[PDB]
């Protein structure tokens, strides 16, 4: 439930997208992984095909995670 | 034009000042 | 009082360095 | 423009007051409806300046003397709230119009008696700043300010054996009602304070401490103050002393100054 | 001399006999960790000379 | 931020701290005990 | 090689100065927590006392004309501020005319330069008035007018004490308080407080400080040197108004603001007027207070004075009050004449009750001189009345009573003051917390 | 100087003439003796409730002085609300600005609060706050650059100038798309959005 | 099946209320202000060595902070049972 | 086009409150 809500963010927020990396670049890194997921797809759906830049930033150490 | 402005400079001061809070508040939970 | 006062020296601790640092940031950037 | 006739006829209606108030019986109806129609002539004049050229100093002159009369008017009157409004603005005219305007040989004593009157109603704070106006050398010089002021650091000084007893030196009638306004009125802060100070008091020794020439009064001041004459014919004060609040653990009070503490601790900013 | 806990009143001529509270260290660890904290304060002081 | 607004404007530079007490004036205890112990007439 | 110093150097760091505090202005716009203090100290230290007057080899005479025309001595301060220059720098715009009017004052030589304060001053007011009405954008201007304008017009006040008194210098910045009170405090509020308190005082006025008192509030952003100022201004309201225990409160408040050493003026002001407020309550002042080195020759008479307070003896103190009253009022404290001399006694009682548990009314009025027990009682009340003096008194005895010494750790007073100093502590640790981060 | 506030004895007096000039002289005074006058409280307030005192309106425009100096800008916008012609008429100083800041803030307050429930449970409004609103309206529709009170109007929730506003000259369409682009945009509540677009729609 | 379970450990409200030992927390918090003293006197010493050489979260500022927290906490709980059970059982 | 920019900057507060009160949530629960 914690990974759906947070993915749920892009849907909600995707009318606007640069606020999305300010409000997930902290769920983006959490001791918990699957809020990690939710992170990493909320900002892919949020910023939808636009090169926003700050989400591959934030994208960028995280497809080098531990979790598969 | 007096209210635009006015309005968003105390805005502006609000909206500065409650970043520089989120900031701290930021950091506080990094750690 | 003794636990709050150590907190509070602490916390100024805490404070004076964070602002050594990130001032010492912001010289070395110029 | 008609503004010279206007001062010749306003100089007019206050020498008419001039002379009525050398009365010593004066109707003070008469002078007050002049002081009314002054009330009207006075708009063509000013109390701000407000003056675009540098007036002839005699408008302002003749203004600081009606307010003077009227000061010592309201004085003839014992009217302590017309002293008040007329010194209130007689002050404007005394102080920022000094570097132009010369010393009236009336403003010693209605200063003087003005201070002695905040002395009457209690205005200390107030009284002690207005000295500060007043250069050093008059409070040294005149005895118009000088001998209030000596009462007060009397007060000061605590001599109230003094205060009660040294009235032969004060200037003016107007002194005489106002101090006979700080007897009773010392009389009753010191009853107020006594609750601070004693426990007990006999009436006969405090009749000679309040310098009471008539006894009865304390009657009747016990009977203001209510206080209970005891059966050896005793004042009591420790009554209300008693030992307060020390048996009653404030409880409550702690437990919301815990929750304050906890809240401060445990919330989050 | 300490040797003997009492106290003396002569102006009633009497001598007292008292309990002798068991000094209560926490309050001397509390001064010590107090006048330290003087001293890390005034080691502070020492910094933020650098600002 | 500092004040030059206001009036900045060995006498006597004892290292040691000292008290209102110590400028005071009076003759020698030594004087003063004698004095006391003549009197009372021991 | 002495000429040419403030090329190798100051040309240098003040052009350095100035381009970081517009890109300051310009990106991260907010120029408030920046080395703006950190810097205007080298005004005192350096500026202020190089600007001065019209030096040659560049340092003055060579400004101006160097600098031109920056499209990327008053006729030459003209072009800068001209010469379709770009505007948008709003502390260069302010800098530029405000550069000579500190330092132009600082060369204090009087001669026909008074005239060029008193104008470019006003060539200030133009800019900052038009600026005022167009609602300017966002760029800190109002920190970078308050404090200069606010130190101009305070050296213009000087001047108009010179001449014609200096109520212009209220009457305006009054109304620009208003201005800078409705947007925010660029910490211009609590300099124009203070210079609408000093406005007031160097008239000996004082009462008209209802501003003071809580019709309008002082800020909490005073830089503890705003903070010093304002706080010494209204222990000297508080002290005259016969509070004397909140005015020494605060003032003492006010004393440990200043800095190490070098506000000798400032420091010798306030030991000046908290020595006579402690004395006024029947405390003797703490000797440290007239031990540092250059507060020993200006604090020396009231030294000598307090010598002759811890008496009964006030014709000793009288003696020699007249000796020393010149230079009570070349310091600006002489109405002491009005608020000592008669409450001389109240130190004497206050030993007393120091001393004596139990104490007869005839012995108090003894040993400090006094005539009569009569006298005596009326004094002890007194003492009572004012609350300096916690005794009882019983005329039926001759008693005079310290209230009993009861154990207070075994009461509430114990948890009351821990219960402050709670208060203090967590509220130290919260304004803490409040201030760890920005980058 | 003239330190002392005194006069407002003159005021207290029942001479309403003699009020009035005091009030006049009080106005030039207002913004160095503030507090000294506000002291007086109830002694010039009440003036406003005389109705039997000739210029009501003056003592209010006093009183409304006095709050903004004070900071009470509610009391400052009640006091003025009953002065009428010498209510804000005039552009004179930052004062009116102030209180014209607060004024019609507080009116699109109360009309984003009634619009939400408007059909008959709108709440009354003073339309001495709706005359001035309207009157800023009036002078900012022609006053240099018109195209700004689209967006108050929107955020008022005022319709009828709205449409008012891009009926005008409005210096080319782009400003009625610009109202379009606002509408769809920044303006999320959908209960005004439909209306708007009906407005928009009866535009095009 | 969930708080069936948790009944288990489910505080008591007499274990809510109870005041621990009032001997017991008096050699409790000796023992902490002691290890607070012992603590604050290596701290003085990292404080004193703030000069940077080798820039480096054992010793002194954490535990130093763990032993702050638990001897407020039960301080100040302990106050409070004890001032409630004053107020609220008489 | 000063509107648009307090529109933005209005929704921009609102977008930090919410912000500051999911922070808050976080810490609580990031505390236990």
């Amino acid at each position: 439930v914690r990974r759906a809500a947070v993915e749920s963010l892009g849907f909600i927020l995707f009318r606007t997208p640069e606020q999305c990396p300010s409000v997930v670049s902290l769920l983006s890194e959490s001791y918990n992984p699957h809020v990690r997921y939710g992170a990493a797809m909320a900002l892919g759906i949020c910023c939808a095909g636009t090169g926003n830049k700050e989400a591959i930033n934030l994208l960028e150490p995280m497809t080098n995670d531990p979790v598969n | 034009r007096q209210y635009y402005l006015s309005k968003i400079e105390e805005l502006q001061l609000i909206v500065n000042d409650k970043s520089q809070n989120l900031r701290r508040l930021q950091a506080q939970r990094n750690e | 009082y003794l636990a709050s006062l150590i907190r509070s020296v602490v916390a100024l601790h805490n404070l004076i360095n964070n602002k050594i640092a990130n001032r010492d940031a912001e010289k070395k950037e110029g | 423009a008609t503004s010279g006739a206007v001062l010749q006829a306003a100089t007019g209606m206050y020498e008419q007051l001039k002379g009525e108030w050398n009365r010593k019986s004066p109707n003070l109806s008469k002078c007050g409806e002049e002081l009314g129609r002054l009330k009207l002539v006075l708009l063509e004049l000013n109390f701000l300046p407000t003056t675009g050229t540098k007036l002839t100093k005699q408008q302002l002159i003749l203004a600081r003397d009606i307010l003077e009369i009227g000061a010592q008017w309201s004085i003839l009157r014992k009217d302590i709230p017309s002293f008040e409004r007329y010194m209130a603005q007689l002050k404007c005219y005394y102080f920022d119009y000094k570097e132009q305007l010369p010393e009236s040989a009336y403003m010693h004593q209605l200063l003087g008696l003005n201070l002695l009157f905040l002395l009457s109603q209690n205005r200390v704070a107030e009284f002690h700043t207005e000295l500060e106006r007043l250069p050093a050398k008059d409070i040294q010089t005149n005895v118009y300010i000088k001998h209030p002021v000596s009462l007060e650091q009397y007060l000061m000084e605590g001599s109230y054996n003094k205060v009660f007893l040294a009235k032969g030196n004060i200037p003016a009638e107007s002194y005489t009602f106002f101090i006979d306004i700080l007897l009773d009125t010392i009389r009753d802060e010191i009853a107020g304070c006594i609750e601070k100070a004693y426990e007990k008091i006999l009436f006969t020794e405090a009749t000679r401490i309040l310098f009471f020439n008539t006894p009865k009064k304390m009657t009747d001041y016990a009977k203001k103050r209510g206080w209970v004459l005891g059966p050896n014919n005793y004042y009591s004060f420790a009554s209300q002393q008693q030992k307060p609040e020390d048996t009653t653990i404030p409880s409550t009070e702690l437990a919301k100054q815990v929750i304050e503490y906890a809240r401060q601790l445990e919330m989050i900013v | 001399d300490k040797k003997f806990h009492g106290i003396l009143d002569q102006g009633e001529g009497v001598l007292i006999i008292f309990d002798e509270p068991p000094v209560d260290k926490t309050y001397e660890a509390a001064l010590e960790t107090i006048q330290n904290m003087s001293k890390v304060v005034d080691s502070l002081y020492n910094k933020a000379k650098k600002l | 931020d500092e004040f030059e607004e206001f009036p900045a404007e060995d006498e006597d530079a004892h290292v040691w701290e000292d008290n209102w007490d110590d400028d005071n004036v009076e003759d020698d205890f030594s004087n003063q005990l004698r004095a006391e112990l003549e009197k009372h007439g021991y | 090689p002495p000429p040419p110093a403030p090329q190798d150097v100051e040309m240098k760091e003040e052009a350095a100065t100035g381009g970081g505090s517009t890109g300051e202005a310009d990106g991260k716009t907010a120029a408030a927590a920046a080395e703006h203090s950190q810097r205007e100290l080298d005004t005192v230290t350096l500026e202020d006392i190089k600007e001065h007057v019209k030096q040659l080899e560049k340092a003055v005479s060579g400004k101006e004309p160097r600098f031109v025309l920056r499209a990327l001595l008053l006729p030459f301060l003209e072009e800068p501020m001209d010469t379709e220059a770009d505007l948008q720098f709003r502390p260069r715009t302010g800098k530029a005319a405000s550069t000579p009017l500190l330092p132009e004052v600082e060369a204090y030589l009087q001669l026909l330069v008074v005239i060029f304060m008193m104008n470019s001053k006003r060539y200030k007011e133009a800019q900052k008035i038009s600026d005022d009405l167009m609602q300017k954008i966002s760029t800190q201007n109002r920190r970078a007018l308050d404090l200069v304008a606010a130190k101009c017009y305070y050296y213009h006040a000087r001047v108009y004490e010179f001449l014609d008194k200096l109520d212009v210098v209220r009457s305006f910045l009054h109304a620009r308080l208003r201005t800078a009170t409705l947007r925010h405090d660029a910490d211009g509020q609590a300099t124009l407080l203070n210079l609408l308190l000093r406005n007031y005082l160097h008239y000996s006025l004082y009462d008209q400080a209802e501003k003071l008192v809580s019709k309008s509030v002082f800020p909490e952003q005073a830089n503890n040197n705003e903070w010093a100022r304002y706080l010494y201004y209204t222990g000297r309201i508080k002290a005259i108004q016969l509070e004397y225990s909140e005015a020494r409160r605060t003032m003492t408040n006010a004393l440990r603001k200043a800095p190490q050493h070098t506000a000798v003026g400032f420091k010798q002001t306030v030991h000046k007027l908290l020595i006579v407020v402690e004395l006024l309550l029947g405390e003797i002042p703490d000797r440290l207070q007239f031990r540092q080195p250059s507060l020993k020759r200006s604090l020396m008479p009231y030294f000598l004075l307090t010598q002759a307070v811890r008496t009964g003896n006030l014709a000793k103190f009288n003696q020699v009050l007249d000796q020393f009253g010149e230079k009570f009022q070349a310091d600006g404290t002489y109405t002491l004449i009005i608020r000592l001399r008669h409450n001389v006694i109240k130190t004497g009682v206050r030993m007393i009750s120091l001393s004596y548990s139990r104490i007869s009314l005839a012995d108090i009025a003894q040993k400090l001189q006094l005539d009569s027990p009569e006298d005596a009682e009326f004094i002890v009340a007194k003492a009572i009345r004012d609350g300096v003096i916690e005794a009882s008194i019983n005329h039926e005895k001759g008693y005079v009573q310290s209230k009993e010494m009861i154990d207070i750790y075994s009461t509430r007073e114990p948890q009351l003051a821990f219960h402050q100093r709670i208060s203090f502590c967590l509220d130290i640790h919260n304004m803490s917390v409040k201030a760890m981060r920005f980058p | 100087i003239t330190s002392a506030a005194g006069i407002i004895s003159l005021l207290d007096e029942d001479e309403p003439q003699l009020k009035e000039f005091a009030l006049h002289k009080l106005n030039a005074v207002v913004n160095d003796f503030w507090a000294e006058i506000s002291e007086s409280v109830d002694k010039i307030e009440v003036l406003y409730e005389d109705e039997g005192f000739r210029s009501r309106q003056f003592a209010a425009l006093v009183a409304s002085k006095v709050f903004y100096h004070l900071g009470a800008f509610e009391e400052s916008l009640n006091y003025a609300l009953g002065a009428g012609d010498l209510f804000n008429v005039n552009d004179n100083s930052e004062y009116v600005e102030t209180i014209i800041a607060k004024c019609i803030d507080h009116y699109t307050k109360q009309c984003v609060e009634n619009a939400d429930l408007p059909e008959g449970e709108k709440k009354p409004i003073d339309q001495r706050l709706e005359g001035i609103v309207n009157k800023m309206f009036q002078r900012c529709l022609d006053d240099h650059k018109y195209k700004q009170a689209i967006g108050i109007a929107l955020e008022t929730r005022r319709l009828d100038v709205f449409e008012k506003t891009i009926l005008e000259s409005n210096d080319v369409p782009g400003m009625l798309a610009y109202s379009l682009k606002l509408c769809m945009s920044l303006m999320q509540n959908k209960q005004f959005r439909n209306k708007v677009l009906r407005v928009l729609v009866k535009i095009y | 099946e969930q708080k069936m379970l948790l009944n288990l450990h489910k505080k008591s409200w007499m274990e809510g209320l109870t005041l621990q030992d009032y001997s017991e927390h008096c050699k409790h918090n000796e023992s902490v202000v002691k290890e607070m003293l012992e603590l604050a006197k290596n701290y003085n010493k990292a404080v004193e060595e703030e000069d940077k050489m080798t820039p480096e979260k054992q010793d002194p500022k954490r535990h130093l902070e763990e032993h702050v927290d638990v001897l407020m906490t039960s301080n100040i709980v302990q106050c409070l049972a004890a001032m409630l059970d004053t107020v609220v059982f008489k | 086009d000063l509107y648009s920019r307090y529109k933005k900057l209005q929704q921009e507060l609102e977008f930090l409150e919410v912000q500051e009160e999911y922070i808050k949530d976080e810490q609580k629960n990031l505390k236990k």
